[PDB]
């Protein structure tokens, strides 16, 4: 499918957008061979864990 | 003479401890800050060759 990311940005204002082995402006202009996404729900204090 | 320039031309596949071996791939996947660090080893690999 065509992944967009922009509607990423104006669902939420997130304060943690850390991106390890990819800039995130450049998001928008890459293909990848498979994406995984994976939800969970925990506590303030241990954002910094993961 | 050929097995020279064979090795010399062969040696433009190797990451030398970056990434990838291609400038392209990392020129359009990360920030200008964190393009040298990648870039100078194949710099230094080939000017080594």
């Amino acid at each position: 499918c065509v992944a967009d990311y922009s509607v990423l940005y104006n669902f939420a204002p997130f304060f943690a957008f850390k991106c390890y082995g990819v800039s995130p402006t450049k998001l928008n202009d890459l293909c990848f061979t498979n994406v995984y996404a994976d939800s969970f729900v925990i506590k303030g204090n241990e954002v910094s864990q993961i | 003479n050929a097995q020279a320039l064979n090795t010399l031309v062969k040696q433009l596949s190797s990451k030398f401890g970056a990434i990838s071996s291609v400038l392209n791939d990392i020129l359009s996947r990360l920030d200008p800050p964190e393009a040298e660090v990648q870039i100078d080893r194949l710099i230094t690999g080939r000017l080594q060759s």
